[PDB]
This record gives structure tokens, sequence and C-alpha cells, in this order.
């Protein structure tokens, strides 16, 4: 009458809903399959999501390198934070929230780049194999195959 | 119903022979998982980018633009990347290629709808493909050169990783 | 009438070869006491978490995010060294994903209340890689086999990390018997 | 030739102390009525047939390579990095440390993953009616109508003989310390 | 397993004893591995 | 600090309690030979006493003039782990137990013989119910707002007034 873990509320005497929507087959790139309003997968389907992700990735690039770049006498550029940008007409609030308030990379010590990971925030790759081989190693490298071989030869 | 390229394997069902370069070559059945339009758009983009990168490696061995030698020094191939990241060149390149790739994303989704051929940006300002036959020959040549340049630029950059020469210096020096 | 995996035992009822990975292996009679839909959903969830977990236990040793807090090659050290607010964010986000992906039907009395809800079918196909009809059963078999293999591998990797105090690959390269 | 009932097929038993099982169909090349442990009753015959063929061809290439490398014949410049000795085990380790056998492993594994796995899977699933060991490889054109056997049967018999020969040669090199010939 | 023996095992005193022993064993093992927890550490 | 109490890591009477406990165990330790199992057991008890007093002294607990930790339970966040957070843990577990018991009672009402379900538990269904209890506050509140928790006063038996 009521199989364990069946998940049907009527078998457990639980208040059900009755209205159970059909499952449509339409799919969204960064969304989920499921019941939606009419017009939804045509206005916010995979095309809209991919376009908005593309536009967000494009607009990330000036946002990642956000700052006041000022040319010097030698033609070099000095980057200084938008937190030092002062405004004339808001009373005692000379410093105001800027785009760097919403994206505070330097507060966390994160060297952001237009491709997210920057020079001083580079992804660290190191080879775990320690420059030795799978078998027949003489030195500071004693692998599992070497352990098998030494166990057999004793 | 067997593959022409690999005669002991079946012809993949998503492959039909319509696309340029179709020889029934998909032994691992990648076209059964992904869309063939997405796959052809990806193949054309990888191939065109690799053709440009191969020609770039050859010409950057051959010569450099005025003033690049001062900023770069005696650095070739991927070794310039980091330097030109500290300089503003690669950021500007990424900005404008990202701007192009936004409309590339819209074009890819249009292709996935089925309103646009994969890799068809209708960019023929010199009207090279007047005849449909010339169009077919240029399509086959484009896909073949793109695949060849994919292999070529892979070889060039990994040979640079081994010797630090450059594709044309390595030929003239072992 | 006998189980194919275990030939000296009778074939378990409610196992009839319909599901992927069904070889008639249920000697303890879990499917005779609990519903197969919940068991399959749980098996797929444990397997998918273990796929991600085994892949992490191998990859995090080789590849790290920048920073001191992400520099632990051994995964049990990376559990403690990683920033705590980030891991609490991971917990909260997993909770929200579990809440919304099951569409507020999370329990043993209301998940599968909708007759269209299929075990392990959360509706997740971001790139629509399932658009092939004869591919489907082989795909589900490959997914459940990867999940079972990942469960066994990750269980072993955690307890061998406890025994050896070494990350898995560098334990295989610097092996010390007990 | 195909010699059904003399060299292959039903009714042929080369070792009559173990009777030929009823499970063997006689269609497979090399069927000479030898299955004492009754594996043919439960295994998939196409898979184990392809496995026998692959083990055999690998052992044939292994015998040819082992003999040509233990007698002393070498490619030009190949002695220098790989050692001027004749011992096959040290040749394996030297070519591993040089990287030669890594390249061999990479390319053989690439071939095996790219076409070998799909050929085995489509043969077993029943999508191509491909026979075991059939990779469609006849560049020089030696079997067209003589393909039934006197090509297949001699291939499997030489494969099995090469398997036994390579196993014997390896363990003799281990116990003696000297390569064959 | 006999269904009547399982039904006997499902009776209130047996399940009560098993569940309370299981709970007691949790409290005992938690206090064995983490003793003297007068407070939640914060 | 709070209510005139001092932190336990600087209270001299806390140290006196620790010293007295360690000395009381050490005078028992003195009568046994080194390496004997009573000696190892007593030394383990000494180690546990030292670790407990160290942990209590480094936890921000307040000690009174008696020398024992005193808990603050007025709601202040500097002592939220002494009553408030154990209270939240209890309330979660207790609401779990109440919710799964109520769910099993309402299931048993639907059976052929409800009282048999009360004395002979349907173990798979009960295990399903005890699994359901992890989201008991939201489930109980939705049960309340849908009119499925509270029953009206005209449907409950009452004595003559
Ligand atoms: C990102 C690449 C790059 C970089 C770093 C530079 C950098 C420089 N160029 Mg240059 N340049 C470039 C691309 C580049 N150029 C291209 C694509 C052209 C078009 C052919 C030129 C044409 C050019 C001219 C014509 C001159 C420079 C000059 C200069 C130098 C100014 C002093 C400076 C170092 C000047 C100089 O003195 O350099 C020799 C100069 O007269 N550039
Ligand atoms: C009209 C749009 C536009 C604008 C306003 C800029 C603006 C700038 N670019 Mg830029 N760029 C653009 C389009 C544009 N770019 C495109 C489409 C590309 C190719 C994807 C690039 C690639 C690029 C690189 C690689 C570099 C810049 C740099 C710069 C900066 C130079 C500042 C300076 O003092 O140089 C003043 C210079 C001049 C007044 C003379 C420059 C004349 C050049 C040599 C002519 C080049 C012709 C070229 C071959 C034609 C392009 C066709 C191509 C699409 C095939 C400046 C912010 C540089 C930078 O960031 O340095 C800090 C840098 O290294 N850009
Ligand atoms: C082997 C080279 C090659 C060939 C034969 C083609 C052929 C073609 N491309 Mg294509 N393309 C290529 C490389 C090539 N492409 C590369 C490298 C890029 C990236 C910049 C593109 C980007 C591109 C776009 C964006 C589009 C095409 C389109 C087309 C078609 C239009 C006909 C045409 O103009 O072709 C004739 C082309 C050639 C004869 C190539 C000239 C080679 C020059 C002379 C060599 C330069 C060498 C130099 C050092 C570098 C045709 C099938 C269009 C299409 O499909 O719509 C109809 C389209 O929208 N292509
Ligand atoms: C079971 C999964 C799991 C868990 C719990 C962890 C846990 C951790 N990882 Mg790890 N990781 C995993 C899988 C996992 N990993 C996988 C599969 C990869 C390969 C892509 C990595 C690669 C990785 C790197 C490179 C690093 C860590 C690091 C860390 C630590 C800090 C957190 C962080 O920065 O994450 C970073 C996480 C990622 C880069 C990728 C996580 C993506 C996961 C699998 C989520 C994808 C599924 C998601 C839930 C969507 C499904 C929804 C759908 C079902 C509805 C932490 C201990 C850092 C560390 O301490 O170094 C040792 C670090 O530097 N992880
Ligand atoms: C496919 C197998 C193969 C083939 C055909 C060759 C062929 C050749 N190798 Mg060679 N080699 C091989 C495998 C092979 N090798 C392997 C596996 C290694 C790794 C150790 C080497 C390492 C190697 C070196 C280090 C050198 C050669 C050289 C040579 C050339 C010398 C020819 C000559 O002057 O006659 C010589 C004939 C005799 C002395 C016999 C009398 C020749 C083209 C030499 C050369 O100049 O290459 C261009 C050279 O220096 N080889
Ligand atoms: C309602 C009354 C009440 C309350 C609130 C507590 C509360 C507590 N008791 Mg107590 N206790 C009680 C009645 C009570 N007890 C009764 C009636 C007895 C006699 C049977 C005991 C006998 C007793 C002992 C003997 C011990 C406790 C312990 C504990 C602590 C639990 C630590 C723990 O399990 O970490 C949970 C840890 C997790 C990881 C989860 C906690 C402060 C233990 C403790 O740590 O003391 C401070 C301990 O050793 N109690
Ligand atoms: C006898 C009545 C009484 C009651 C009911 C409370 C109740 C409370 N006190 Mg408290 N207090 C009392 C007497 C009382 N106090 C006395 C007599 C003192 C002096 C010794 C204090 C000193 C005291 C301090 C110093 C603080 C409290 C705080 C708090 C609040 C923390 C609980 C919480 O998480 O809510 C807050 C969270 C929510 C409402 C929602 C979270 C979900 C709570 C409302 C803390 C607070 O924040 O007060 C506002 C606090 O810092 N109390
Ligand atoms: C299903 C379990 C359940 C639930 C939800 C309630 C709910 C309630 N009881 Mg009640 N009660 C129960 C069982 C339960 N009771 C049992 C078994 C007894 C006999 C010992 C009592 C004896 C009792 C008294 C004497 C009083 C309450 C009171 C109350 C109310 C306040 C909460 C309270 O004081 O809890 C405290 C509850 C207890 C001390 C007894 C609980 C005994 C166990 C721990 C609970 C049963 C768990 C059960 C085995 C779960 C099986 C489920 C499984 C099969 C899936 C509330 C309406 C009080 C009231 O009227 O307040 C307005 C009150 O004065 N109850
Ligand atoms: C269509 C469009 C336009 C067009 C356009 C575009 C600009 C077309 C121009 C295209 C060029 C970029 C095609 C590039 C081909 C590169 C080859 C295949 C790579 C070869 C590598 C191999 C041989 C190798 C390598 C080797 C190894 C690995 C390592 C080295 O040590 C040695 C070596 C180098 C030998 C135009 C303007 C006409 C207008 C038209 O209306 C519309
Ligand atoms: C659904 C699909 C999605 C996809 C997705 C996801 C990302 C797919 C990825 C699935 C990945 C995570 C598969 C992971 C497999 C790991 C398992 C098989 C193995 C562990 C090995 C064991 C045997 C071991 C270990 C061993 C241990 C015990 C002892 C050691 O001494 C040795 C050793 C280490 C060898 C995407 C996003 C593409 C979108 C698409 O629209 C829909």
């Amino acid at each position: 009458a009521a199989v364990g873990f069946s998940g049907v509320p009527s078998q457990f005497g639980r208040p059900e809903s009755g209205v159970y929507p059909a499952e449509p087959s339409e799919q969204t790139f960064l969304g989920m399959r499921g019941p939606r309003a009419p017009g939804h997968r045509e206005n916010f389907g995979g095309k809209h999501t991919a376009t908005m992700l593309a536009i967000a990735a494009l607009l990330w690039q000036p946002v990642s390198e956000a700052g006041m770049y000022r040319m010097q006498g030698d033609g070099s550029l000095t980057k200084t934070s938008f937190n030092e940008f002062e405004v004339p007409g808001f009373g005692n609030a000379k410093k105001v929230p800027t785009i760097e308030s919403l994206f505070p990379f330097s507060s966390k010590g994160f060297d952001a780049s237009p491709v997210l990971f920057g020079k001083n925030s580079m992804i660290v790759v190191e080879d775990p194999r320690d420059g030795c081989g799978a078998y027949a190693n003489s030195g500071s490298c004693h692998t599992f195959l070497d352990e098998i071989g030494d166990a057999l030869k004793a | 119903a067997m593959s022409d390229s690999v005669p002991f394997l079946k012809q993949p069902e998503a492959l039909d022979g319509s696309m340029a370069g179709d020889v029934g070559f998909d032994p691992l059945g990648f076209s059964s998982i992904g869309d063939i339009n997405f796959l052809r758009e990806a193949e054309l983009k990888h191939g065109r980018i690799a053709m440009l990168a191969a020609a770039g490696s050859i010409a950057q061995d051959i010569f450099t633009f005025p003033g690049v030698s001062k900023v770069v020094g005696t650095a070739k191939m991927t070794g310039v990347h980091d330097i030109l990241v500290k300089q503003g060149a690669m950021g500007q390149l990424l900005l404008w290629l990202s701007f192009l790739e936004v409309f590339g994303t819209i074009a890819l989704l249009e292709t996935l709808d089925g309103k646009r051929a994969p890799g068809d940006f209708k960019f023929d300002p010199l009207n090279f493909s007047k005849n449909p036959e010339t169009f077919k020959r240029y399509q086959l040549a484009e896909i073949k050169n793109g695949r060849l340049a994919m292999m070529g630029v892979g070889g060039m950059v990994h040979g640079y990783f081994i010797t630090g020469k450059g594709p044309l210096e390595l030929l003239g020096n072992f | 009438a006998k189980s194919k995996a275990v030939p000296f035992l009778s074939q378990p009822e409610a196992l009839d070869g319909s599901m992927a990975g069904d070889v008639g292996f249920d000697p303890f009679g879990f499917s005779s006491n609990f519903d197969l839909k919940w068991l399959r959903e749980a098996e797929l969830k444990h397997g998918r978490i273990c796929m991600l977990a085994a892949t992490g236990c191998l990859v995090q040793e080789v590849v790290h995010l920048p920073g001191e807090a992400f520099s632990q090659k051994m995964a049990l050290n990376a559990w403690a060294a990683a920033p705590r607010g980030g891991m609490i964010s991971i917990l909260v986000a997993i909770g929200l994903i579990e809440l919304i992906s099951n569409r507020f039907a999370l329990t043993a009395t209301d998940m599968f209340a909708n007759p269209n809800r299929v075990p392990g079918d959360l509706g997740f196909d971001p790139l629509s890689l399932g658009g092939n009809g004869a591919n489907r059963a082989r795909m589900e078999l490959a997914e459940i086999t990867h999940g079972r293999a990942a469960m066994m591998g990750f269980s072993g990797m955690v307890h061998q990390m406890l025994v050896s105090k070494q990350a898995p690959i560098e334990q295989l390269m610097h092996f010390k018997a007990v | 030739l195909y010699k059904d009932g003399k060299m292959q097929g039903k009714g042929v038993n080369i070792i009559p102390v173990f009777a030929r099982p009823d499970s063997l169909d006689g269609t497979i090349p090399g069927d000479q009525g030898f299955d004492p442990f009754g594996f043919s009753s439960w295994v998939n015959m196409k898979f184990v047939s392809e496995a026998e063929i692959k083990h055999g061809r690998l052992a044939m290439l292994a015998f040819a390579g082992i003999m040509v490398e233990s007698i002393g014949i070498s490619f030009p410049g190949a002695t220098s990095i790989l050692g001027d000795s004749k011992d096959i085990f040290e040749i394996h380790n030297k070519a591993v440390e040089s990287g030669a056998m890594g390249q061999i492993l990479l390319w053989v594994g690439f071939i095996e993953a790219c076409v070998g796995v799909p050929a085995m899977n489509e043969m077993l699933s029943g999508e191509t009616s491909r026979m075991p060991g059939d990779f469609g490889f006849d560049p020089l054109g030696l079997g067209k109508g003589d393909k039934l056997a006197r090509k297949q049967l001699v291939e499997v018999t030489n494969g099995r003989l090469a398997m036994l020969a390579v196993s014997g040669i390896v363990h003799h090199t281990i116990i003696t310390g000297k390569g064959p010939l | 397993m006999d269904s009547n023996f399982l039904k006997y095992l499902s009776t209130a005193p047996v399940l009560f004893t098993v569940w309370l022993s299981f709970t007691a064993s949790f409290i005992i093992e938690a206090n064995r591995f983490f003793p003297d927890m007068l407070y939640f550490p914060m | 600090d709070v209510a005139g109490l001092t932190p336990c890591g600087e209270s001299k009477e806390f140290a006196r309690r620790l010293d007295g406990s360690v000395k009381k165990l050490q005078t028992r330790l003195k009568k046994y030979e080194a390496g004997t199992p009573p000696a190892l057991a007593l030394q383990k008890q000494i180690d546990k006493t030292k670790n407990r007093f160290d942990r209590y002294g480094k936890a921000g607990l307040l000690c009174g003039t008696d020398g024992l930790p005193h808990l603050i339970a007025d709601g202040r966040w500097s002592h939220s782990g002494e009553f408030v957070i154990p209270g939240l843990f209890f309330l979660y577990v207790a609401g779990w137990i109440g919710w799964v018991g109520r769910s099993y009672v309402l299931f048993a009402r639907t059976a052929d013989k409800p009282t048999e379900k009360e004395i002979i538990i349907d173990v798979p269904v009960a295990l399903s119910f005890v699994s359901t209890g992890f989201i008991w506050p939201f489930s109980a509140f939705k049960e309340f707002t849908s009119g499925n928790l509270i029953v009206p006063a005209d449907e409950i038996t009452v004595s003559p007034r």
C-alpha cells in the first residue's frame, strides 16, 4: 500500500497538490528543463543566455582593469584607484562609491585580468611525477611498481 | 553504410557528405554527442585561427613591425605574450576579438537554430566565390588548409617549447 | 529466476533489467523494502558527487588556484587550509542547488510526486548532449558505470590519504608500505 | 585451405583427451576443438576471438623484434642511445629512458583508442557485421578468394606459436641471462 | 529472512531498545572522541 | 568582565582547581610502577584533565570566585555558543523528532488497523518519515499555513463547561 521512500504523498497520507504540470522538452543553455510561462523559452532561451554571457565577458575586460590611468611626462601610465576620485558637490562625502566598489579586486589582493587570471594571480601548475619514471628508479623515487618489484625480489 | 576513410567502421549517421571535407571520418562518434553545426563552426573557427597563427609564426620569424624589437627584444613565439600583456597590445587584441566574438556568439546560436550555415559570415568583399563550383572548391580548400594549419601551428609551438627557436629558425638550425 | 551477478541467489523482485546498470545485484533486498526510484536517484547523486570528488582528488594536486590557502597538494589538507567563508559559501550554494533543482520536492514523501519526474533526471542538459535516441541507454550505462567506479575510487583515495598522509599521485610515486 | 572437418570445423579435436565441447560452432577460424574449461559456453566468442588475434599478431611482431634485436641487427644510429648490448630487458629500459617506447606507446594507444575501441564495440553490438581481427588491411593484396583459410588459419596458428615462443624466450632469457641465438 | 521474524523485530519494545541504544552509542562515541564539550566553540 | 566575572585563563582559582585535580591523580599515580596498566591509565587521566583545563581556559569562558566556568545566557553574541547555539541545535533535532512522529501518526491513521501500525512499526515507511525531517521548519510552516496543522475548535472533543 505504501512502499518505503516511494515519494508519493498519497501513499504517506501527506497533503498532495493534485496539479502536476507536464514536463516540456525545451532546454536552456545555463538554465534548467521545466515548466515555464508561454513566451519564456523564446525570450530567455539559449540564444538570450549565450548573448548575455558574451556581453558580460566583453564588459568584464574594462571592469577587470578598472582604474584611473594618467599619462606622465615620459609617456608612461600611472594607474591609481577610483577610490581616490573625489567629487565636488556631495557635502562631506568627497570619496564616493565607484565601479571598484562593486568589483574590489585589489582589496582581496587579486590581480584580475580580462581573462580573469592575471600575471600576479596565475594558475599554479606543477608536475607531481617529480622527474622520475614509472619503474626502475634509483634515488628518492620509490614508486608502487618499484614496491611490487622489491616485494617480489626478496 | 561504412566509412570511406576508415573502411572497417560504420558511416556516422550525423555525417552525410554535404559539408566540405566530409570523408566519413568520425570513428569515436563525437558527432553523435554534439550538434554537427556546433562542431563544424568550432572546426572552422579553430582552423581559421590556426591558419592566422601559422602565417603569423612564419612572418614573425621573417620580420617584425617597426618598434616591436625595442619592446620585445630577442623574444619569439609565445615568449612575447607575457611581455605584450604587460604592454597594452594583447589587451587591445582581446578587446576587439571579444567584440567580434559577441556577434560570433549570436551567429553560432543562429546556426544552432538552423538559419545560418556554420562558419558562414557572408564575408566575401572581393567576390571570389561567384560560381557555386568555385565556392565548393574554395570550401574544400579552406577546410583542408584549416586542418593542416591546426597540425602545423601545434608542431610549431611545441617545437618552440623544445628548442626556443621559431618555426623557420629550426629548419635552418637542425 | 536467479540473479545474474550473484548466481546462487534468486533474482530480486522489482529488478527486471529496465534500468541502466541492472545486473540483478541486490543481495540484501533493498529494492524489496524501499522504492527503486529513490534508490536510483540516491545512487546517481552519490556517483556524480564521487565523479567530481575523484576528479578533484587527482586534479587539485596537479593544478591549484593562486594563493597560500590553495597550495595543499593533499586534499584533506586543502579541506582545512581553504578559506572558511568560501567553503561555507559552497555549502550554502549546494543547498540552494539541491532546493531548486528538485523543485521544492526534496523528501521521501514528495520527490517523484509528479509522475513525469524520472530518477536522476533533474532536467540537466546544458549543452543538450542527450539529443540522440539510441544513444540514451548507452549514455545512462556509461554514467552509472563512471559513478560506481568513482565511488569506489574516491572512497579508497580518502582512506589511503588517511593511511599514508600523501596525495594520491605522489603517494603512487613515493610509495611506502605499512 | 579451409578443410572443414579435417583442420577446422565440427568434429576436429587435436587433443582427444579433452573432448570437443558442444558450444564450439566451428565457424571461427582456428576451431580445432580445444576448450577443456568450457569458456565458449559463456563468453562472447567475437570478443575472445579478436583478443586471440590481437595477442597473436602482437606476439608475432614481438618475436620478430626480439630476434632481430638479440642477434644484433640494428637501424643506423640506434645502438648509440639504446646501448651497444643485446639484452632485450635492458633494451626495453634504455628505450623507455630515451623516450622511444613512450612514442611507441603513444601511437599504438592512439590507434587502439581511435579505431580499435569503436571496431570492437560495433562488432560486439551488431552494427557492422565485422569479423574479429578484420581491420580491412590488405595494401599488397594477398587474400581475395583464398581468404576463407590458408590465410586466416595460418595467421591464428602462427599467432599462437608466436605467443608460446615469446613467452618461452622471455623466461629463458630471465633464467639464463642470455638472449636467444 | 522470515517475514514473521521481521514483523517481531518491528515491534515497539525491540525497535525502542535498538533505537535508544543506537542513540546512546552516538552520544558515547561523540563524547569519547570529543570530550568535555561544555560549550559550542565559536 | 560580564557580571564581575573574570576569564578562566587568568583566574587563579581555576589554576588552583587544575593543580588540585592533577595532584589528586598524581598521588594515586605514585603507588603504581611505571609501565603498569594502572600507571598508563592514570597518566591518560592526567593528560585529559590538563587538556580539558587548557581548552576551557582558552575558550573565553568566564569563571567566578569559586573557580568554575559560569555561562552567560542573556543573548549577548560574545557568549552565544554557551546557550544560544546549543539551543538552536536542540530545537532543530526536537522539531525533526516531532515532525516525523506527527507524519507517522497521520500515515498510521490511513492504515487498515491504525493501532497495529502503532505497536508494530512499518519500518520502511518510518525510515522514509525520519528521512523527511531535515526540512521540518519549512514543511511544518507550509503545513500550518495551508490549514493542515491546526484543526478548528468545532472538530475537537471538549468536556461540558
Ligand atoms: C578605432 C578603434 C581603435 C582605437 C581608438 C584604438 C586605440 C588604441 N589602441 Mg588599438 N586596435 C584596434 C582598434 C582601435 N584601437 C583594432 C581593431 C585592433 C586589432 C584587433 C587593435 C590593436 C591594437 C594593439 C595590438 C595595440 C593597440 C593600442 C592602442 C592604443 C594606442 C595609444 C597610442 O598612443 O597609440 C597612438 C598610435 C597612433 C596614433 C598610430 C597607430 C597607427 C598604427 C601603427 C596603424 C595600424 C594599422 C593596422 C595594420 C590596421 C588594422 C587592420 C587590422 C584589423 C587587420 C589606443 C588605446 C596599443 C596599446 O594598447 O598600447 C598601449 C597596442 O599595442 N591597438
Ligand atoms: C566534490 C567536488 C569537489 C570539492 C568538494 C572540492 C573542494 C575543494 N577544491 Mg576542488 N576541484 C574539483 C572538485 C572538488 N573540489 C574538481 C572536479 C576540479 C577540477 C575542475 C577541482 C579543481 C580545483 C582546483 C584547481 C583547486 C580546488 C580547490 C579546492 C578547495 C577550495 C575550494 C575551491 O577553490 O574550489 C575550486 C573549484 C574548482 C576549480 C572547480 C569545482 C567545480 C565543481 C566540480 C562543481 C561543478 C558541479 C556543480 C555543482 C554544478 C552541478 C549542478 C547540477 C547538478 C544541478 C576545496 C577543498 C583549491 C585548493 O585548495 O587547491 C588544492 C584549488 O586551487 N579545486
Ligand atoms: C509523535 C510524537 C509526539 C508529538 C509531536 C507530541 C506533541 C506534543 N505533546 Mg506529546 N507525547 C507523546 C508524543 C508526542 N507529542 C508521547 C509518546 C507521550 C507519552 C510520554 C506524550 C506526552 C505528553 C505530555 C504529558 C505532554 C505532551 C505535550 C505535547 C505538546 C507540546 C510539546 C511537548 O511538550 O513535547 C514533550 C513531549 C514529551 C515529553 C513526550 C515525548 C516522548 C517521545 C520523545 C516522542 C515520541 C517520538 C516517537 C517515538 C516518534 C516515532 C516516529 C517514527 C515511528 C517515525 C505537543 C502538542 C504537552 C502539552 O500538552 O503541551 C501543550 C504535555 O504536557 N505530550
Ligand atoms: C576569404 C576572405 C579573405 C581571405 C582571407 C585570409 C587572410 C586567407 C589567408 C590565409 C592563410 C593564413 C592560410 C594559412 C595556411 C597555413 C598553413 C596551412 C600552415 C601550414 C603549416 C605546415 C605546412 C607546417 C609547419 C612546419 C612544422 C610544423 C614546424 C616548422 O619548424 C617547420 C614547418 C613550418 C614547415 C580575402 C582577403 C581573400 C577576401 C575575400 O573576399 C574574403
Ligand atoms: C551531463 C553533461 C555535463 C557533463 C558533465 C561532467 C563534468 C562530466 C564529468 C564526469 C567526470 C567527472 C567523470 C569522472 C570519472 C572518475 C571515475 C571514473 C574514477 C576514479 C578512478 C578510480 C578507479 C581510482 C582511483 C585509484 C585509487 C582508488 C587508488 C590509487 O592508488 C590509484 C587510483 C588513483 C587510480 C556538461 C557540463 C558537459 C553539459 C552537458 O550538456 C551535460
